[PDB]
């Protein structure tokens, strides 16, 4: 209290298109309510104060709107640069409150990912551990599967995985994975495969390599 | 040149307090007040309280108050923030802001991240990834706590570069990729160093990734 409701916690929307983020005040706060834009790893950028105020620096297509209880920020023709999540808060009355944030990715064409795999360092191998990577790179949609095969043996469990923000610029993915074993049982075994499926690829595509050679 | 500085990341046991603290620049820091938000991982923005460092008057969002206290210093130019008894619940990145006049932020500190753990500060081992486009990169492996920053070519390599966000270990530790694109053929002519910096236990390594054999 006083709670701000934004309500599609995700929006996927193709560049050009327009977009509408909706902010519910759950109590009338007339033209007081502010939009903030947050990019992975900043802070909050102030795009609209006041209900739909302009604010110096940002871009002419950001827009707000709204007055009392339900409030719209809007894109006029949205840019892969505006990915992102969005804020709005309460500007009226303490304590200062926060929507839980609208998250925006932007569609592009299909775009399979490059795929390498990389063999654990001696150096890392003399420490008793093996960490053998996969890296997904520059892919879309999101959706991809990575799949662990030693010696033709699925893999479970033993894996972690983590994929990087939307790119600004070419709005692609990218994704690591890592399979750990251990020193004795990475070298009691030959082919280590990382195997990848992702629509962009007609058929599941292997990197692999034998231990050693 | 209005900018705030926040010092750097924290490791809290349970329990115990921390000062965080953030500088101002480019203004007058007499003249407008300073708020300090919360970002709990993977979540949104909380409202802590403000402070007018023309005088030292504050007050405080009041779930935050057997937590928070707020405090500044003209001599210096600097605004603190003492988190007590704090809980593992209490980890996050906690913003410092400077108002303009009301309610609304224009100006935002870089962000400060706090762990409360009651485990050790270890710091990383940095291994070689190693392979037309070839790939190659770093793995930062069993730090804690989080973050740790990476660079390549002491930021002179930024392009086709990803660095992913680290994973959390069973072992309780952080293990992190950081890989970048290049042409094959600039592996024996251009050098590719790694910059690893993991300054809760002020480890700065620098790793020269190279094809092996």
């Amino acid at each position: 209290d006083i709670v701000m409701t934004q309500s599609p916690a995700t929006l996927s929307v193709t560049p050009g298109d327009r977009v509408s983020l909706s902010c519910r005040a759950s109590q009338s706060i007339s033209d007081y309510l502010h939009w903030y834009q947050q990019k992975s790893h900043e802070s909050p950028r102030l795009l609209i104060k006041y209900a739909s105020q302009s604010i110096s620096g940002i871009p002419s297509r950001f827009s707000g709107s709204g007055s009392g209880s339900d409030f719209t920020l809007s894109i006029n023709s949205v840019e892969p640069e505006d990915v992102g999540v969005y804020y709005c808060q309460n500007g009226h009355s303490f304590p200062l409150t926060f929507g839980a944030g609208t998250k925006l990715e932007l569609k592009r064409t299909v775009a399979a990912p490059s795929v390498f795999i990389f063999p654990p360092s001696d150096e890392q191998l003399k420490s008793g551990t093996a960490s053998v990577v996969c890296l997904l790179n520059n892919f879309y949609p999101r959706e991809a599967k990575v799949q662990w095969k030693v010696d033709n043996a699925l893999q479970s469990g033993n894996s972690q995985e983590s994929v990087t923000e939307q790119d600004s610029k070419d709005s692609t993915y990218s994704l690591s994975s890592t399979l750990t074993l251990s020193k004795a049982d990475y070298e009691k075994h030959k082919v280590y495969a990382c195997e990848v499926t992702h629509q962009g690829l007609s058929s599941p595509v292997t990197k692999s390599f034998n231990r050693g050679e | 040149q209005v900018q705030l500085q926040q010092s750097g990341a924290e490791l809290v046991k349970p329990g115990a307090s921390v000062k965080l603290s953030c500088k101002a620049s480019g203004y007058t820091f007499t003249n407008y007040d300073i708020n300090w938000v919360r970002q709990r991982p993977e979540q949104g923005l909380e409202w802590i309280g403000w402070i007018f460092p023309g005088d030292g008057s504050t007050q405080y969002n009041e779930k935050f108050k057997g937590k928070a206290t707020l405090t500044t210093d003209t001599s210096s130019s600097t605004a603190y923030m003492q988190l007590s008894r704090l809980t593992s619940e209490d980890s996050a990145v906690y913003f410092c802001a400077r108002q303009t006049t009301a309610t609304w932020f224009a100006y935002w500190g870089q962000g400060t991240l706090v762990t409360v753990s009651a485990a050790s500060t270890k710091g990383p081992s940095v291994f070689p990834l190693a392979p037309g486009t070839a790939a190659l990169g770093c793995l930062v492996k069993d730090y804690f706590p989080e973050p740790v920053t990476v660079s390549w070519n002491s930021g002179a390599l930024t392009s086709g570069v990803h660095t992913f966000p680290a994973v959390l270990q069973s072992s309780g530790l952080y293990s992190l990729s950081s890989v970048v694109t290049v042409p094959s053929s600039s592996l024996g002519t251009q050098t590719y160093i790694c910059n690893v910096n993991h300054k809760p236990s002020n480890t700065k390594v620098d790793k020269r990734v190279e094809p092996k054999s």
